[PDB]
């Protein structure tokens, strides 16, 4: 293949016009592309933290691809003025408001979470929006809201930094590996939302879960927390026998229909189908005459609140707020019955969305930017961590250890360079902060700079001297408490090998840092860190005795995508070589009889769980019957119904 | 019968030995469990069942009390047959030995030893693995021909097995010292 | 410091000795610190690890240090539990690591494979690795771009291979670059494994830094190949470290693609072929008789060359002038360059299964496990490993070509490209010549003969040859020459410093060895026209180059159940002569069985059912798996 030959690296020069989602990994110009393609999924899935920070080392491009993103923030099209305002709930409220150059009508919606899929979300970080009241005035730059990744300045952010060191800990950080310690958990924290939609019928009822009789409480109130990851539960009447079955509602039994989750409620929302009438006499459906009687109410407010407007001979309202208007005004009228599924249901349904925080546990993935995977294996407290305790700057620890095994095995280079780059940022930020006037010590500064990204330094100039002496000095007070950031291209324009000699030849004060207990140098650096999606408890599962499928083999349920059960109650089947494997010992009619009385024979299944359940706990010696399979008259029926059959002997 | 789990490594513990989460092992060994509640609490089968299911939902410490019990008086020891999809090598499925129980609730995570896992051929990237367990006592003895144990020589030459030796670090470490 | 090592091991104190010793040297190592020089020498560490104490058993002297000692008495535990003195028979120099598994084999056979004896063993190994965590903790290790850095300044020899990059100014063949590589690769791990420095002990053990891996990070890349395997011929010319640029960034990611490509079909396909030979040789089975019977004549004859297929031999009879049916010599050599009569289970006689003496003395190890299990799972594993992990190796070598004495005296090959000394010297080449090629379809003249005016030489070019594109775009009317049925290329047109000839080369595969194996077996191509004394010959021969260490049983029971007896009747090979028997490939050799079981479980399920092709209908042998059914 001679077809390379057309292309030319004279055009391409000083522009990264050939580079799709590697414009956020900086030094791309030296991983193999292996370890590279995966960058690529890796920022595919990788779950949003309530504790976002920018990048230290930053690739100057991640700005822009955050500004061109609107999945996360919605500004102004245009310049506003407030009209109204309404409310729906303690939280969620709408506002309605008006151009000033066209004349048109507009709304917007504040909320307090939203559903990207169905279990991961976020929590929207309204700010501006609540502090706009009482008709102002709305600029064309202005955000009303945004999620928890952007900061205060637009500035983007989507991971952590955190200390981090090469070394081996007791052989724990075998294959791929990591420790860490207990204040980096603490920091690293990760969100989660789920909607439930819970169901209820003519015969159904709910059971008292919280509360007393005097307030029959079947569901959680609007800002309260769940308890015993129950969020109610349903038992079914029948009107033949209830004398013996409603004597006690405090208490479960035997068979009911409780429905699974955990967080805080936040939402919920309610139709019915019932006439009114009838239920205004229910004693038990109580809540719910309450909660359906303010969300009308609510509804009403509307029709008399912006009826003067879009009845008018105005009529200039854009689609989404005729569209809400002519969606609420539904509901007040008469004569309405919903449908689900395209099928009219008869009891009233309901809906919640929960709302819960989810701390770093054991047995989940972290990963940096060059793709250095690894999974979390035993975290520990902060004082087993290894500390320096002889330099000047004794206290510092390190906060996650990877494996040293793997690294240049893998072919990637760049996490050294970043830390050692990190490393110089920190000697030189504590040799600036040791002293020196306000008058020189950004000299100190820009000499650092002048050797590592010379684009920098005009820039680094230019805003040096934009500000007065206050800012100045906060501005200097700031980067000695945080640190230097450092700004490197990923394809042209870095630091290579001969830039890295030159800096560690002039610098000739620099010396490993020496740890205790170790004996050996070390060195602590600071590096990016993204959680990932994948987690232990969404694959986690096991089954005792579940639903059997018609023909009497056992089957997948489907119980667990309706939030009706914990584990995902799924059996493992047994493959094609699983067989084969487990007969190479000699013995085979363990192996028949292991099949048989797990998954073949239904007698055989009875008298196992009978002799395991009754008899000796301790010491069990069960005795299995001889009884034809299922399975066996299955195949005789398909195989005479073909026309042959299988004799013996 | 059956579940399937993580691979995390555990140390400090003979090869043979692996600690298993606190919600799979309560619902595994269910029956048994039950039987145990009855005799000891005084209460009929159907009283016992709603007992234990609160004591799933959180963790609570009456329940533990008599599942560590259940793994030191039984006979043999409860065990289980570890496979991991696909099969394709031998020695890809053990019968192991359970010693230990996580006390965490949060904790869904199966710990193994390091030496262990090159028999495997596998590694912590996240791959899921199947448990079933062993129940008949009669049929133990059949199955124990495929413990580790037996799996030390091997079956090729009549030497030393090399997969069941030190591999990765642990090769390092011994030659630190023993030069 | 003299300790008595026989009392020791017999002194009941071991717990309180061994404690108190493994507690002293983690005590110590956890005060001083260590310090590197970089220079040829080392410096002057002082550590409790590195002390020489005398050792005496049975009154002799072993001078061994103090690190060795307590590594003796952890791995000596067992001689304790079975109350038994050491003797220095079982001793053995400590100081490499591959000599452990020879020493926990000769425990295993000096106390005769006992049950107990592997239960102490299962103990040794707990032992010693929780033990060797300790020392990484104390000791730490540690990877570090500095330490790479530092050890520039000092070794003067180490800078210039850093920077180094192939000269232009000379004429190189794909032959010539791999050498370059290997040599300056060679002389790196010299210099680091010498002298002292932060990666001394990560080289020493060989166990974190691949030899060819660790070169790419270092020294210069070299050449990659492309989708379809041809190589391509623009070499990187800057190390992994050094940067990259655009053109040899399009190069690299071709051969990342390439491995998601492969790595995802191997995981579609992966499981078909060890069903298939899983099902078959499954019902064989040990019986405990001394000897079948079998006819010396029949006694199969194989032929030894190298002295790795005699390790393929090992405890296993062999037929001798003077001795019968001795057991073979490993060790001796005097075996090699001669055929041999080698007993065998394809030549078995009872018709349960293979006995003692045709198996061989393996038979106590394996006597309670299933002997045709072992088989299969033993080399199906092994040759789908080596099918994913030696292809990830996108690196590939090269072959030399010999392209004549007139060949090289008028053309230097650089690369894809061909460059004569003179120009004046035209070419002469026939209609004839040219050919259409099998991929471009484009004119290929494999031979020809310069015009070199009135002297002539022939050229056989090994390789085909694609004709210039600019001297072409004349060829169609200006050098087109059909009066004469012989096209002239006058050189003189061509301006100096142009290209000529290109040609494309195909690596050898690596996996091309493999991938025969698999073919013998289905494809037919060489199993049919030939007997048992030559594909076992020629079975063994695939191995060798593959390898794959597998002992011969173990390889040998396929043959057994792929050949066929037409007689039905394992008795009849009492006799003198060999009764018929054809071969058939592992799917129709199961179909044309005389097994049910197997035959309905398979595949083909329409035809074996419908039609009498396979004659399903008289097929009433026995076998293991029925009980399913
Ligand atoms: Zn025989």
């Amino acid at each position: 293949m001679d077809d390379i030959s057309v292309i030319k690296n004279e055009d391409y020069e000083g522009s990264h016009r050939f580079l799709a989602e590697e414009l956020l990994m900086p030094n791309a110009n030296k991983t193999d592309g292996n370890r590279s393609t995966m960058f690529c999924s890796h920022l595919a899935q990788a779950v949003t933290l309530q504790k976002a920070e920018p990048p230290l080392v930053y690739t100057n491009f991640e700005n822009q691809v955050g500004k061109y993103s609107t999945a996360g923030y919605r500004k102004a099209n245009s310049n506003y003025k407030v009209i109204e305002k309404i409310y729906k709930n303690d939280y969620n409220y709408v506002l309605i408001v008006q151009d000033q150059e066209t004349g048109e009508y507009t709304l917007f919606e504040r909320a307090e979470c939203e559903f990207l899929t169905e279990h991961y979300g976020f929590q929207w970080d309204n700010d501006k929006i609540d502090s706009l009241k009482k008709d102002d005035t709305i600029e064309k730059d202005t955000v009303l809201y945004k999620n928890t990744c952007y900061d205060e300045n637009m500035n983007f952010g989507y991971g952590v930094n955190l200390n981090a060191a090469y070394f081996s800990y007791k052989n724990e950080t075998l294959e791929d590996a990591i420790v860490i310690s207990e204040s980096a958990a603490k920091k690293l924290g990760t969100f989660s939302v789920n909607k439930v939609k819970v169901s209820v019928n003519t015969n159904d009822i709910l059971l008292n879960l919280y509360g007393d009789n005097e307030n029959y409480k079947g569901f959680p109130d609007i800002g309260e927390h769940i308890k015993n990851q129950i969020i109610a539960s349903r038992r079914r009447f029948d009107y033949n026998t209830a004398l013996y079955e409603l004597k006690n509602l405090n208490e479960m039994r035997d068979s009911d229909t409780p429905f699974f989750a955990d967080g805080k409620i936040v939402d919920i929302e309610i139709f019915s189908n019932v006439p009114e009438e009838e239920l205004k006499v229910q004693k038990y459906n109580e809540q719910v005459l309450y909660y359906i009687n303010k969300q009308k109410e609510f509804s009403n407010n509307v029709y008399q609140k912006l009826k003067k407007i879009v009845e008018g001979k105005d009529n200039n309202v854009s689609d989404k707020l005729l569209h809400f208007y002519n969606n609420c005004k539904m509901r007040i009228d008469e004569n309405i019955s919903y449908t689900y599924q395209n099928s009219k249901f008869s009891g009233f349904i309901m809906e919640f969305t929960i709302l819960e925080e989810e701390p770093l546990n054991k047995g989940s993935k972290i990963t940096g930017r060059y793709g250095n995977k690894g999974v979390i294996s035993k975290i520990l407290p902060d004082d087993q961590m290894p500390t320096v305790a002889e330099g000047r700057f004794k206290g510092l620890k390190a906060d996650i250890c990877l494996n040293p095994l793997g690294v240049f095995n893998r072919l990637n280079p760049s996490q050294l360079i970043e830390q050692e780059l990190n490393w110089i940022a920190k000697f030189i930020r504590k040799d600036m902060e040791e002293a020196g006037s306000n008058e020189e010590k950004v000299s100190i500064l820009l000499d650092f700079l002048n050797r590592v990204n010379k684009e920098e330094t005009e820039l680094m100039e230019e805003f040096i001297n934009s500000l007065n002496k206050t800012e100045l000095e906060e501005f200097l007070n700031d980067i000695i408490e945080n640190g230097i950031p450092i700004c490197q291209k990923p394809f042209f324009g870095n630091i290579g090998l001969d830039e890295l000699w030159e800096l560690y030849n002039h610098y000739d004060h620099i010396d490993y840092f020496k740890c205790e207990g170790i004996s050996t140098p070390l060195i602590i650096g600071e590096i990016y860190m993204v959680r990932l999606k994948h987690e232990p408890h969404s694959k986690f599962s096991a089954r005792s005795t579940s639903f059997m499928n018609l023909r009497g083999l056992p089957a997948k349920s489907k119980n667990f995508k309706e939030h009706k059960d914990l584990y995902s109650k799924t059996p493992v089947r047994i493959g094609n070589m699983e067989i084969s494997n487990l007969s190479l010992t000699n013995e085979m009619g363990s192996i028949m009889d292991m099949l048989n009385s797990y998954s073949n024979n239904e007698t055989n299944r009875r008298e196992l769980i009978m002799q395991l359940l009754t008899g000796n706990p301790f010491d069990t010696n069960i005795d299995l019957s001889d009884v034809e399979s299922g399975t066996s008259k299955i195949l005789k029926s398909l195989f005479t119904c073909l026309g042959l059959s299988i004799d013996d002997v | 019968f059956s579940a399937r789990n993580v691979i995390t490594p555990l140390i400090g513990h003979p090869i043979d030995e692996v600690a298993m989460p606190y919600k799979t092992f309560a619902e595994l060994y269910k029956f048994q469990l039950i039987n145990l509640i009855s005799k000891v609490k005084g209460i009929n089968y159907n009283e016992a069942l709603k007992f234990w299911e609160k004591g799933i939902l959180g963790f609570n410490q009456e329940l533990y009390n008599y599942m560590e019990e259940l793994i030191t008086k039984t006979k043999g020891g409860c065990t289980f047959l570890l496979n991991r999809n696909p099969t394709i090598s031998i020695g890809s499925i053990l019968y192991l030995k359970i010693g230990l129980i996580k006390k965490d609730y949060k904790d869904l995570t199966l710990g193994i030893s390091n030496n262990l896992l090159s028999a495997l051929s596998g590694d912590y990237d996240g791959d899921v693995l199947n448990i079933i367990p062993v129940f008949d006592n009669k049929m133990k003895e059949h199955f124990s021909l495929l413990s580790p144990q037996n799996f030390l020589v091997d079956r090729n030459n009549g030497r030393f097995n090399g997969d069941f030796d030190l591999q990765k670090d642990q090769i390092l470490g011994i030659f630190i010292l023993n030069n | 410091k003299t300790y008595n090592l026989n009392d020791i091991l017999l002194s009941n104190e071991y717990e309180k000795i061994k404690e108190d010793i493994k507690e002293e040297i983690i005590n110590d190592m956890a005060s001083k610190k260590v310090k590197y020089s970089n220079t040829s020498e080392f410096a002057k560490n002082d550590f409790l690890k590195d002390e020489f104490i005398d050792l005496v058993v049975d009154g002799e002297t072993y001078e061994i240090t103090y690190g060795n000692l307590i590594t003796l008495l952890i791995v000596a535990r067992p001689f304790n539990h079975f109350k038994v003195p050491m003797t220095e028979d079982l001793l053995f120099d400590l100081s490499d690591l591959k000599e452990y598994q020879n020493y926990y084999t000769t425990l295993l056979e000096h106390f005769g494979y006992s049950n107990e004896i592997k239960s102490i063993i299962k103990d040794v190994i707990s032992e010693l690795a929780i033990f060797s965590g300790d020392i990484n903790v104390t000791f730490g290790n540690t990877v570090s771009i500095k330490s790479l850095i530092d050890l520039g300044n000092k070794v003067k020899r180490f800078r210039e291979l850093l920077h180094y990059r192939l000269p232009n100014d000379e004429a190189l063949e794909f032959n010539d670059i791999e050498a370059i590589i290997k040599k300056n690769l060679d002389e790196i791990m010299k210099i680091l494994s010498e002298t002292d420095n932060m990666l001394r002990y990560y080289i020493d053990s060989g166990a974190g830094i691949n030899s060819k891996q660790f070169g790419q990070v270092l020294s210069l890349v070299g050449s990659k190949p492309d989708l379809f395997g041809k190589i391509i011929p623009y070499p990187i010319n800057t190390s992994f470290l050094r940067g990259l640029d655009v053109r040899s960034f399009y190069i690299n990611a071709l051969g990342a693609r390439k491995a998601l490509i492969t790595n995802y079909q191997q995981v579609r396909n992966s499981g078909y072929l060890t069903r298939k030979i899983s099902m078959l040789l499954m019902d064989t089975k040990l019986i405990d008789l001394d000897d079948c019977g079998s006819h010396e004549n029949n006694y199969l004859s194989i032929n030894v060359e190298n002295k790795d297929v005699l390790k393929r031999f090992s405890k296993r009879s062999y037929l001798n002038n003077n001795g019968e049916l001795v057991e073979i010599d490993i060790n001796d050599e005097s075996l090699i360059g001669q055929v041999i009569k080698i007993p065998s289970p394809t030549t078995c006689a009872s018709n349960e299964g293979v006995c003692r003496k045709c198996y061989g003395k393996l038979f106590d190890i394996n006597k309670d496990l299933n002997i045709g299990m072992i088989a299969v799972l033993l080399l199906t594993d092994p040759l789908t490993q080596r099918l994913l992990s030696a292809k990830h190796l996108l690196e590939t070598r090269s072959s030399k070509i010999d392209w004549g004495t007139n060949f090289e005296e008028n053309f230097i090959v650089n690369r894809n490209l061909i460059y004569p000394k003179v120009y004046n010297g035209t070419v002469i080449i026939k209609e004839d010549d040219f050919k259409e090629d099998e991929e471009t379809e484009e004119q290929v003249f494999d031979t020809f003969t310069l015009k070199s005016g009135n002297r002539f030489i022939s050229i056989s070019s090994p390789m085909r040859l694609f004709l210039n594109k600019d001297l072409k775009k004349q060829l169609d009317e200006s050098f087109y020459n059909i009066e004469e049925m012989q096209f002239e290329i006058p050189l003189n047109k061509l301006d100096e410093g142009d290209s000529f000839a290109t040609f494309i080369m195909d690596n050898n595969e690596l996996s091309k060895p493999l991938r025969e194996i698999k073919d013998l077996i289905e494809t037919n191509k060489y199993i049919k026209d030939h007997n048992v004394n030559e594909v076992v010959n020629y079975f063994i021969y695939l191995l060798n180059e593959s390898g794959i260490n597998i002992q011969s049983v173990h390889s040998e029971l396929i043959i057994r159940e792929m050949m066929k007896l037409d007689d039905s009747d394992r008795t009849q090979f009492k006799n003198d002569k060999m009764p018929d028997y054809e071969i058939f490939r592992i799917t129709d050799a199961n179909l044309k069985g005389d097994s049910l079981s197997r035959s309905l479980l398979f595949e083909q399920v329409k035809k074996q059912l419908t039609t009498l092709d396979y004659d399903t209908f008289n097929k009433t042998k026995s076998s293991i798996l029925d009980k399913l059914l």
